[PDB]
């Protein structure tokens, strides 16, 4: 492939800009649940009327480091230009001749973003990108530091943007340097500390094992599912083996930040042996629509042991995970379990399509409330990975929510 | 926790496994003390049978006692432990199921149904040989 | 209190819902009603984990579904009498239902087939049986849009010689066969038996999001993942959409006005409270058991035989697919188990030149785990230590379950006239059917029998026990026979009474030919069919 082709793969630019499995590639359209509502991915194929294709040189680089649209008006930081801001000049040109002249048009015009007062306005972004700092020079490279780890570098900030998802944001959404990559709440799913913590963060994981999960996203302590189920499939799957390679030589070098309350890596939590009772099932027999079934053990078994043994060490051959001494049951924060369990895991690595089917109220194979979502986590958390982690109905009722609402948010009432 | 502690060991004898779930023998024993008021006394008087009479393994107990009144109460402790019912009617209580020992000398071949083998395709795989017994 | 909509539909099963699911997504105000409660596959699931081994090792498909009083359906092992069946084969229709919001396709083993084009003008090819008022062309359409929506996988790339004509391709293709098949195929190819997979809704890869088959080899009577399709995806479906579901509503009487059309509709509760409903457009989607049983309930002064019997045809003419059983034990390890519970089957007898004489049959390998029957057999054996668990492993490597369906031919004294004896908690007449299996089915029973003993022997059989009796299968069509003629017939050829323009029977008691495989999707393809036609008369 091309070399603008390879940096929109790794840049994933496309993940965003194609509005699914079944949209018109980098035609936007796509729904970004921002906290003040709904931002819309524009359309991006080269139409000289609908697209972007009347796009100079200057227009396309402001727009993609500046988050300065082709009128003047200010783009909405869902586009993580504060991300693509250091890319490089040449980076910049050989993405826009891929754009001109790689991608076919597509003469079909995107939802725009209607957000609510005083968002409604996309001329505050200018003093807000003022108090956010996205401002930078092109990326150069540390001579301290070898080729591999500025190429990771370069991967990690300013192309796949990492830390989009990774680093929490402020008050006013804006990233928050201090806490680099140490984890954050993106919505219905968290994003874990990927910092070099050997226990809150990924520094107790093998390099074979972080190659692996970035590769493909499927490893024996981890699954990659929501968020990052996509990154994996639509860019990281692509990425050559030395970027991969150089990906994890820049994060094994990524200073800890250490999480409260943590003693244990996240994927090295034995589970309990034990289980629940089939004499126990005996009375709930003739009782079709489980209701009465509130024991933690027996619903897991009745909705979960089928896939993951009763247990929890999944199966032999690994197509099922483990939850015993898995990440995203090992978390203090329970967040991505009750999103697992919510929205299932739905990852197309090598065409070769990974499924959970979802568990929530919109459920096909068995909708579960908020108390048995709970219940069903607390049990996975006491048995198969973090005890002094708690799920509560409620906190089953925020993830669906799509997490807790930002303080910023509130100016929106 | 004497009773207990004998019929689990009655059953580890009886039915050649000494892995035996401590929950589904306690369920067990429940369920015949109910049936049965005198079932802890036939258990006490198969264990001194077997001390008495030093058999190695339930093959010779069996063998040695076909007549003998303690029979039906050692072949029902093998078929609730195999089977993991007592009784045998449509509403008979469940007391072991992907645990049961009948399902075991089978398990690295068949499925035990409503749980899952390795993978969405096990199968395509070549199955072992009838003439090795697993495990357990 | 009036319980308005565009369209009701009775009954919540797969055709119900289907149609249903259909209607809503054009635009249709659309209530359901099912006699039965909403049911949870992770409950049915735990109920069959707990039910006794020996309802296991004998296919108890009803047990995990508890039976509601007000509305029962069948159950064999207790052998309740919620449907009496009479005749000289009697037990070839003791067939098993399930009442409840996704109806009998919870446990059906989701053979999704397509019926031959000879299926559909069996009368006008042979001279026997009845052809149907549609032609095969007519409901391919429809054939295609229900396996799109089921998600159904068959043999995509594979010639096999009775098959019917496809436009496109399976949604998905076939998962790869378990020993037992191949070890039957092998056998069965050896015999001169054309061994194919059978076309199933079930998940060869991840599909309308539920997971991929892991071969729980549940399928009857509970998937524990939903690999596989039930009719309550397409009731939620409906339900998201904006449909209105009403769990036990128990329809019991029908009104008509002047012109024969059905103005309201009653059902009852639990507690035997009435509720009336009006609606545009009525759609009775409940069996070809409980439809004409409703039928022939809800007679009025204007019809006094029945709803929509003025051909007193409705009940009539009921039909299924007799089978014969037959268990023995291999002299070569067969492992049945590896995959879902019916993978393949012998479809080289389903056409020919002889369905003028006797019916054509399916033979097929029943690929359920024989883990439970084996231990059962063990255990009942007296045995004792090292002996009883290598005669366990033996019997489950070793144990082969063998069928054999035949066709039978459209009877009018095959009845389904209402129980004078026995009723329910509501006072609804049980059901009672009259079944003889006919002259076509036994002489094609006596070749049959004659292959089964074939396969047994080539497979070194040991312990044969063949029924010698007919077992059913529960593809209950007939009943409301469909047609051209009002005075030989129920519906026409888009579902709708002759009687009264404004009822469709969605059910498969409108197939006018049982065909020789199972007839769940022809009975979803013609849902659907009578989903445009009453799109096309409410707009
Ligand atoms: C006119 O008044 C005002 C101003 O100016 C005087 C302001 O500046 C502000 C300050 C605030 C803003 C201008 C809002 C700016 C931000 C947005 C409109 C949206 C921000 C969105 C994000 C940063 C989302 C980041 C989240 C990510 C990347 C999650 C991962 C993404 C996916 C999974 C996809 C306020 C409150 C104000 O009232
Ligand atoms: C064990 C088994 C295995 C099967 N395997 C296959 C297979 O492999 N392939 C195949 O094609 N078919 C198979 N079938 C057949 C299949 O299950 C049926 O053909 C299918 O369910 C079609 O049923 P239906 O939609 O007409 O109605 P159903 O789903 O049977 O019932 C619909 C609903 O009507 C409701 N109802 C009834 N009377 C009333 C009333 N008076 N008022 C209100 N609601 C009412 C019921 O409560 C029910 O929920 C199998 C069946 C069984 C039992
Ligand atoms: C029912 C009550 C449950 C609970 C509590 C969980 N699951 Fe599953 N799961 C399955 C597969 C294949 C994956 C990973 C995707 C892949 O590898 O292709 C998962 C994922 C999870 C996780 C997260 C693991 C991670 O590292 O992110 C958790 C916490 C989890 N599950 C718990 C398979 C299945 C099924 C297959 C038929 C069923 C049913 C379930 N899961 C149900 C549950
Ligand atoms: C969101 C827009 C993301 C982008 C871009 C990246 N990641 Fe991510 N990651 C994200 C989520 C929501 C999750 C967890 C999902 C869950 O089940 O809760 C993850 C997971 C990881 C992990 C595993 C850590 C763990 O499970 O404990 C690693 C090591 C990781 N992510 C690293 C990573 C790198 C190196 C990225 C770009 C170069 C990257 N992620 C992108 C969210 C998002
Ligand atoms: C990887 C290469 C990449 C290129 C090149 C790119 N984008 Fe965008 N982009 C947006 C959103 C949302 C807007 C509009 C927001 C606004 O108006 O402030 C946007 C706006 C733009 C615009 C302005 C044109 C217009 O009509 O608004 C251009 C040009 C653009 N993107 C190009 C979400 C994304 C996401 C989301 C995950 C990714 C990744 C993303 N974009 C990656 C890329
Ligand atoms: S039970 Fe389900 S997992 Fe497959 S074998 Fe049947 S569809």
């Amino acid at each position: 492939i091309s070399r603008g082709h390879y940096l929109a793969i790794a840049a994933d630019c496309a993940a965003c800009h194609t509005n699914g499995r079944d949209g018109q590639f980098l035609a936007g359209g796509y729904a970004i649940s921002s906290p003040m509502g709904n931002i819309y991915s524009t359309n991006i194929t080269p139409s000289k009327t609908h697209g972007i294709g009347n796009y100079t040189l200057e227009q396309f680089s402001k727009a993609l480091r500046h988050g300065i649209r082709a009128d003047g008006a200010q783009l909405y930081p869902a586009m993580p230009y504060d991300a693509y801001n250091r890319l490089t000049d040449e980076d910049v040109k050989s993405l826009y001749a891929y754009i001109m002249t790689e991608v076919k048009p597509v003469d079909a015009p995107s939802p725009k973003t209607q957000l609510p007062f005083p968002f409604s306005i996309r001329a505050s972004l200018g003093i807000w990108k003022i108090a956010a700092r996205i401002e930078g020079k092109p990326y150069v490279f540390d001579h301290t530091h070898n080729d591999d780890w500025n190429r990771g570098r370069y991967l990690v900030d300013e192309l796949a943007h990492c830390g989009e998802c990774h680093t929490p944001r402020n008050f006013l959404l804006a990233p928050n340097q201090s806490a680099y990559l140490a984890g954050a709440d993106i919505g219905s799913w968290r994003a874990p500390n990927i910092t070099n913590a050997p226990q809150s963060g990924i520094g107790s994981w093998s390099d074979q094992d972080l190659f692996q999960y970035l590769k493909t996203g499927k490893t024996a302590h981890a699954r990659a599912a929501g968020p990052m189920a996509e990154a994996i499939e639509h860019s990281l799957q692509y990425l050559p083996d030395a970027d991969i390679s150089a990906i994890v030589t820049y994060l094994r070098s990524v200073p800890a930040k250490a999480e409260s309350g943590q003693t244990v890596a996240n994927f090295e939590h034995a589970g309990r042996p034990s289980s629940y009772s089939v004499a126990n099932a005996n009375s709930r027999r003739s009782n079709s629509t489980l209701t009465k079934t509130t024991d933690g053990a027996a619903l897991y078994e009745a909705v979960c042991a089928s896939c993951h043994q009763s247990d929890g060490k999944g199966s032999k051959d690994g197509y099922y995970p483990s939850l015993v001494g898995n990440t995203t049951t090992g978390q203090l924060n329970p967040n991505d379990l009750i999103a697992s369990i919510l929205y299932g895991v739905d990852r197309t690595t090598d065409n070769h399509e990974i499924l959970m089917p979802a568990f929530g109220p919109d459920s096909l194979v068995q909708p579960l409330t908020d108390e048995q979502i709970a219940t069903i986590a607390d049990y996975v958390l006491s048995h198969f990975g973090n005890a002094q982690a708690t799920v509560s109905a409620d906190a089953v009722k925020q993830v669906r929510a799509g997490g807790k609402q930002v303080p910023l948010a509130k100016l929106a009432s | 926790r004497d009773s207990i502690s004998d019929f689990m060991q009655l059953s580890a004898f009886a039915t050649g496994h000494k892995n035996l779930d401590l929950n589904i023998g306690s369920a067990l024993l429940l369920a015949f003390e109910a049936q049965k008021h005198d079932f802890s006394t036939q258990i006490k008087a198969l264990r001194e049978h077997i001390t008495k009479n030093n058999y190695q393994d339930v093959e010779a107990l069996d063998a040695a006692m076909k007549d003998d009144p303690l029979h039906p109460t050692l072949i029902q402790i093998i078929r609730a432990w195999y089977s993991g019912v007592i009784e045998d009617e449509t509403n008979a209580k469940v007391y072991a199921f992907e645990k049961a020992l009948m399902y075991q000398p089978s398990r690295d071949v068949v499925v035990i149904p409503t749980y899952a083998h390795n993978g969405p395709n096990y199968w395509v795989s070549e199955p072992a040989s009838v003439d090795v017994m697993p495990a357990f | 209190e009036t319980l308005s909509a565009d369209v009701v539909i009775i009954g919540a099963g797969i055709c119900g819902s289907l149609l249903a699911h259909k209607l809503v997504r054009n635009g249709l105000s659309v209530l359901l009603l099912d006699a039965g409660p909403r049911r949870d596959r992770s409950q049915i699931v735990e109920n069959w984990r707990n039910m006794p081994p020996d309802n296991k090792s004998q296919y108890d498909y009803a047990t995990p579904y508890p039976s509601v009083p007000w509305a029962p359906h069948t159950n064999y092992f207790p052998d309740n009498n919620y449907l009496i069946v009479k005749g000289p084969d009697r037990t070839a229709y003791k067939q098993g239902i399930i009442k409840g919001v996704g109806g009998t396709t919870w446990h059906w083993a989701a053979s999704s087939w397509r019926y031959l084009p000879n299926d559909f003008k069996l009368h006008s090819t042979y001279g026997v049986g009845r052809d149907y008022a549609m032609s095969y062309d007519e409901l391919e359409p429809y054939y295609y849009e229900a396996e799109c929506e089921m998600g159904v996988m068959g043999p995509n790339g594979e010639e096999i010689t009775p098959s019917a004509p496809r436009q496109n391709p399976w949604p998905m293709t076939s998962m790869p066969y378990g020993y037992g098949d191949r070890t039957f195929t092998e056998i069965v190819s050896k015999l001169g038996f054309s061994n194919t997979p059978v076309p199933q809704a079930r998940n060869s890869r991840p599909y309308d999001g539920r997971p991929q088959c892991c071969g729980n080899n549940n399928c009857m009577p509970i998937c524990p993942i939903g690999a596989m399709y039930n009719g309550v995806y397409a009731a939620i479906k409906a339900e998201k959409l904006g449909a209105k579901i009403i769990p036990n509503a128990v329809v019991y009487a029908m009104e008509t006005d002047a012109k024969n059309r059905i103005t309201a509709i009653s059902f009852y509760d639990p507690d035997k409270q009435s509720h009336r409903v009006v609606a545009k457009t009525f759609v009775i989607a409940a069996n070809g058991i409980e439809t004409p049983k409703l039928l022939l309930l809800a007679a009025n002064d204007r019809n006094p035989h029945g709803i929509a019997n003025s051909s007193d045809l409705v009940g009539r003419n009921m039909m299924d697919h007799p089978g014969i059983g037959m268990s023995f034990q291999s002299a070569e390890p067969i492992w049945a188990g590896g995959g879902s519970v019916q993978m393949s089957s012998i479809t080289n007898f389903r056409d020919g030149d002889f369905r003028s004489e006797y019916a054509a049959t399916q033979i097929g390998y029943n690929n359920t785990a024989q883990n439970s029957r084996a231990g059962m057999k063990a255990l009942s054996m007296g045995l004792v230590g090292k002996k009883l668990d290598e005669e366990i492993r033996r019997r489950t490597a070793h144990g082969v379950d063998i069928y054999a369906n035949h066709e039978v031919l459209p009877d009018p004294n095959n009845r389904l006239v209402l129980s004078k004896d026995y009723k329910d908690a509501l006072g609804i007449p049980h059901p009672e059917v009259t079944y003889d299996v006919g002259e076509y089915v036994r002489k094609s029973a006596a070749i049959s029998r004659q292959r089964l003993m074939d396969i047994a022997k080539a497979m070194g059989g040991t312990e044969i026990e063949m029924t010698p009796y007919f077992t059913p299968n529960a593809h209950i069509t007939g009943g409301t026979i469909m047609g051209h003629d009002p005075r030989d017939s129920v519906v026409d050829k888009w579902l709708r009474t002759h009687d009264h323009s404004n009822l469709f029977l969605a059910t498969g008691a409108t197939m006018a030919a049982s065909g020789t495989v199972n007839s769940t999707l022809t009975m979803a393809a013609l849902s659907l069919r009578a989903a445009d036609a009453i799109l096309n008369d409410l707009k």
